[PDB]
Formats: structure tokens, sequence, C-alpha cells
RNA sequence: AGCCAGGAUGUUGGCUUAGAAGCAGCCAUCAUUUAAAGAAAGCGUAAUAGCUCACUGGUCGAGUCGGCCUGCGCGGAAGA
């Protein structure tokens, strides 16, 4: 995944979660959406 | 009117009958000929006429040859032999480009025996007029 | 709380017994025991079954609708019994079932035997195909994820171990 | 038509402006004909919705002060310099 | 870039940039995008920032600009001692006050003004906000 | 919000098109039948595509959507 300090949806299929203490982004549809550390 | 089961769309004029070079192998290639293009092809191709851009069905269960009824010419073949020019758009909206009108392709759209919506023939009158609009056209309706 | 508040309906003969914050639910096929959050208050009457906060508990209504929602299917469970369904995708890729333990053949040196737990059982229409059957919708859920585990899918061929209830896209390879 | 409140006000000067604001309020003046001009207070939140219709700033308003209808329209405004609030207002006597 | 063409004098005094701003109305177009804060715009800024708004809507509107540099900028370099005379001007600057409005543009749906807005203010070392035309 | 449906007609759309049939390209963005269905949303075929979508029927049955002013918090945060 790709970890920085902005992370965002990226497609409609993107999905904001919080796990723990932090900014998570789960994309259903592109792997490479999968963001952390929001 | 039942579902997915054979049927493409891929030619040039009812002139050319089944060539090799624009389409060809491709022409059957999983139930079809490129042989039997002029059998249930010309059994009304020639009878009639020669000029004029037309697809259709082709219907395969696994009986050797195919049962593809055919039908009708697009409207923008009747863009270059019934209208105006044989290629069209150019710049198609940098101007006026080319020109067409009401009395220009009422009969010619108006023929269709196997196709078109609603009844009333003052609607599925004008269905036709806009393919020749895809290219840009100015409306003498 | 849209679900929690929706009541639950404890069919033909499913015996409840509450018992503070323990829950056990036995029917045709089973029998389970959970233990709900603390801030979930459950009233049992008719033959139904409601959720609902706690006085002076914050998250209340979420543990009310996720045990709402535990119970349902724990009900669900001793009854019509939930199934997971895998099959095995791949050359050589076979499996089968001595009593409790699934031998499965995917690729490595040693083949694999996957020991069945508590309350789960399976067979195999094929030898490519394997299905779980029990009572408890979290503990099949995870022997599921496991018999997976061995080999998830690959996206070049889809080669591995799938839910039937998977899609698997699959992808080119870089050229050259 | 464009009904607005307000009270009169008990003191005058900076330290009580800034005041008015602090505490959701902020103060308005009204004048012209041969009435002493009237020093007010607006409720701030309430006038806020009132002038974002283009017409607060066209048709005559009525101000009530102590049960008594005073007609005006809006002359000026000073607004705050970047958050979306209303400074003060002068109102016309018409 | 932007700078005076022409100054009456070459350096000036640091100064100071206390204050609330000027210029506080969208008195031109129909968008503004306003200072939120306080502080320095360089020519580069401005323009980094100018460049990304007409980016955003192709050849379509006007555009404004309510700021503008005339304030140089010196700097020592390296392996200098203090003192020995101010430095050598090298870029020009505009102090900002809070509510001030830097852009303003027009003949653009609101929406893609936003946009263009947005996009501009990525490139401004100051937080900034987006106003809209008032009567009065 | 989910879920059952539909997703059309000129039109396989004219086109500097070798093949395009919505898709980097082509230009405009009109126009038929309907409950509504985009010369256009897409992962994307040798081209038919096969498959979900903007949009609309039904089901369900009471709330639902995100902008504004503000308090306190979270990430952004690596050294001997
Ligand atoms: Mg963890
Ligand atoms: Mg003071
Ligand atoms: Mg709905
Ligand atoms: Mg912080």
């Amino acid at each position: 995944m790709k970890v920085r300090a902005s992370v965002k949806k990226l497609c409609r299929n993107c999905k904001i979660v919080k796990r723990d203490g932090v900014i998570r982004v789960i994309c259903s549809a592109e792997p490479k959406h999968k963001q952390r550390q929001g | 009117a039942k579902k997915v089961q054979a049927y493409v769309k891929l030619q040039v004029a009812a002139g050319m009958a089944n060539p090799s070079p624009p389409v060809g192998p491709a022409l059957g290639q999983q139930g079809v000929n490129i042989m039997e293009f002029c059998k249930a092809f010309n059994a009304k191709t020639d009878s009639i006429e020669k000029g004029l851009p037309i697809p259709v069905v082709i219907t395969v269960y696994a009986d050797r040859s195919f049962t593809f009824v055919t039908k009708t010419p697009p409207a923008a073949v009747l863009l270059k032999k019934a209208a105006g020019i044989k290629s069209g758009s150019g710049k198609p909206n940098k101007d006026k480009v080319g020109k067409i009108s009401r009395a220009q392709l009422q009969e010619i759209a108006q023929t269709k025996a196997a196709d078109m919506t609603g009844a009333d023939i003052e609607a599925m009158t004008r269905s036709i007029e806009g393919t020749a609009r895809s290219m840009g056209l100015v409306v003498e309706d | 709380s849209r679900v929690a508040k929706a009541p639950v309906v404890v069919p033909a003969g499913v015996d409840v017994k509450i018992n503070g914050q323990v829950i056990t639910i036995k029917g045709k096929n089973g029998e389970l025991t959970r233990t709900l959050n603390d801030a979930v208050e459950v009233k049992h009457a008719d033959n139904t079954l409601t959720f609902g906060p706690r006085d002076g508990y914050a998250d209340g209504w979420a543990q009310a609708g996720t045990a709402r929602a535990l119970l349902n299917s724990m009900v669900i469970g001793v009854t019509e019994g939930f199934t997971k369904k895998l099959q095995l995708v791949g050359v050589g890729y076979r499996a089968a079932v001595k009593g409790n333990v699934i031998n499965l053949s995917l690729g490595f040196s040693h083949p694999v035997d996957h020991q069945l737990p508590a309350g789960i059982t399976a067979e195999c229409p094929t030898q490519t195909e394997i299905v779980l059957k029990g009572a408890d919708k979290q503990v099949i859920g995870q022997v599921a994820a496991d018999l997976r585990a061995y080999r998830r899918p690959e996206p070049y061929k889809g080669k591995g171990v799938r839910y039937a209830d998977e899609v698997v896209r699959t992808k080119e390879a870089k050229k050259k | 038509m464009f009904t607005i409140n307000a009270e009169v006000r008990k003191e005058q000067g900076k330290g009580a402006s800034r005041r008015l604001r602090a505490a959701n309020k902020f103060p308005a003046i009204i004048y012209g004909g041969k009435e002493a001009p009237l020093a007010i207070e607006l409720d701030h939140d309430k006038v806020m919705n009132m002038q974002a219709k283009a017409e607060f700033y066209s048709e005559v308003l009525t101000i009530v002060v102590d049960g008594k209808e005073i007609k005006v329209k809006a002359q000026d405004v000073q607004r705050h310099p970047y958050k979306p609030k209303l400074q003060h207002i002068d109102f016309v006597r018409a | 870039m932007l700078q005076p063409k022409r100054t009456k004098f070459r350096k000036m005094h640091k100064g100071r940039n206390r204050g609330l701003a000027q210029g506080t109305d969208v008195s031109f177009g129909s968008f503004g995008l306003k200072a939120v804060g306080r502080g320095r715009l360089t020519a580069r800024q401005i323009e980094a920032a100018r460049r990304a708004m007409t980016r955003a809507v192709k050849r379509q509107g006007k555009i404004w600009i309510r700021v503008f540099p005339d304030k140089p900028i010196t700097e020592k370099p390296l392996a200098v001692r203090m003192g020995k005379g101010k430095g050598n001007v090298e870029y020009w600057v505009a102090l900002i006050q809070p509510g001030k409005v830097l852009y303003e543009m027009d003949g653009v749906p609101e929406e893609l003004a936003r946009e263009a807005f947005k996009l501009a203010a990525a490139k401004l070392p100051i937080k900034t906000t987006f106003v809209t035309k008032t009567v009065m």
C-alpha cells in the first residue's frame, strides 16, 4: 500500500476506515488504492 | 427475442459479396462460412441490388450452416448515394459542411418494412434525420 | 440500532436460556452460547428476543445491534445451519476427508492435513470441492478462510483454493 | 416583510461592541429623518440568513425595537474580513 | 513574474506586517480567492498559483490579481560576515494582511472557479478562502 | 441504504477510420420507443463484447443527505 499524510478516496469504490488509531483507505476494486497513515 | 447465441456485424456493401481484405477470415469462424456468403447471402442480394452496406443475424446452435434472416441498411449509407458526400465529416462543426432537407430522405427512410419505432410515421420519420447530423449537416427541414 | 431495535423470533422448540449476559440457544442442530457486552440488555418474551441499550453505557445501541444480529444467527445455526463451500483450482490440487480431517494436496512438498475444530464437519462432492457445515456462523467462517489460507487465489490464473461465493479477477503479465 | 428584532444599546464604544460580538450579537445603527439616530443590537445568526437573500438589500425592512415598528433600508454593512459574519450595519430610516 | 519596473529606491527596511487588509471585496469579478492568514507572497508564488488557476479553466473567463510585489527582499550569501552593507536584492514579495482578496475571476461556473481557486491555493504559503461577490 | 427488475431507438453512430461497434482517436452532443436508459459510467475482447453502472419500476417503511459557526481531541511525528 501507499502511506502518506494526505490519504484520499481515489475511486468511487474507495472506502475510508479507522482501525486501531489509523486512517486507512480500502478500495474494493484497485489494490493500488490501499493507503495508510492519513 | 430470446437471449445470447450468435450475431455479428462487419461488412462493406451488398456489392461485395463475402470479401477477404476488409474482413475475410472472421466472416465465419464459429459455425459460419467464408464460402457460404453468396448462398443465403445472395438468396436476395442480387435479385434486388448490390450497392448499399447491410449487416445481419447469425443464429447458431449446431446445424451445419446458419439461419440468419436478413434485413435493413443503415441511414448514413443513404448519405452518400441519396443525400450528399461519399465521405462526410471533414471538419464537421467548423462550418455547416454539407446540407440536406425534409424532402431529402423522407421516402428514403419511410421504406424500411422491417425496422423503426412507433406506428406514427411522422415520428420514426425524424428518427433518421440525425444520422445526417452525426456528421454535422444543415437542416432544410 | 435499526438492527438492534428489530426483533428476532425463536421458532419451533428452540430452547432459549438467559443467565445474566449469558445466552444459550439450542435446537434441531446444536447449541451455542455467547456472552453479551454488558451495555447490552436483552429481553426474552413471546417467541421473540429484543435488544436495547443499557442505562449509562455510551455504545449502548451499537453493542445492542451487534448482539442482536449475533443471537439471530446463533438461532439460524441450531436450525438451518450454515454452509461454506470452497473449490480447488489448479492441476494437482485435490482434497478429501478422513474423519474430522481434510487432506489437501496443494502443490507443496508435503500434503496438508487440516484438523477440523469443535463443531464443523465437511465432505467433498468432488476431488476439487470442499463443503463445511455447522451451527456456528463465525467458526465455519474461520475454517473457510483457513482452508483458503493454504493457497489464496493467485491473480494470473486463479489457481488456488477459493470460496464458491468468490470472484477472482485475473490479469495479464507485463509485456516482455 | 423582512422583520428584524432589536433592542437598543445600553452602552457604546469598542470594548462594548466587541463584547457584543463575543456573544453572538452584533451592533448596528439607524439614521436619517429628523429623529436622532438610534443605536441597536441585532442577533447575529438571524440577520445573517436574512441578508443572504439579495432582497434584503433591495427591499424596505421593518425593524422592531421595543414594540415599535421602524421602516428602513439597508444602507451599508461592515463584514468581518475573512469569516462569513457581519461586523456592523447602517440602516436608513425611510 | 511580477515586479516594479522601476523604483524610487533600491532596498527597503525589513518593516513589519501588523494589521488587517485593505481590499476585501470581490470587486471586479464574480469570485475571489481570499487570504485567511498573514504573511508574504513572492512573485513566483503569485505566479505559480496564477498559472494553476488559468490551467484549470483552459482559455475561458477572465482573471484579476489584486496583490503585487513592490517589496524587495535582500539576502547575504554563504561565507559572509555580518555587516559590510545591506544585502543584494534577490526577489520581491507582497505583504499580506488577513482578509486580502488575492485573485478574482469571472466568466466561469461557480463550481469551476472553486476548482481552480483550490488548485492555486496549494501553491500559496498562506491559508485562503473562496469568497463570492456581494451587493453592498 | 440494501435487494428483485429494466437499462432502450436512429445507432454496429457519420468520421484525417488498415479494424472502432460508446472507449487515447473523429466531431458535434442531437435525435426516436418507454417506467426510464448516457453517439455515454467500465474492468476491459480479434470485433461481435460477456458483465455492473448514471437513470427508472417494484419491494421495503421512517427518517435521510452535507455544507455553515464553533469546543476537545487523531494522524502528519526519525538519533545517537
Ligand atoms: Mg493489528
Ligand atoms: Mg481595549
Ligand atoms: Mg432505495
Ligand atoms: Mg495535531
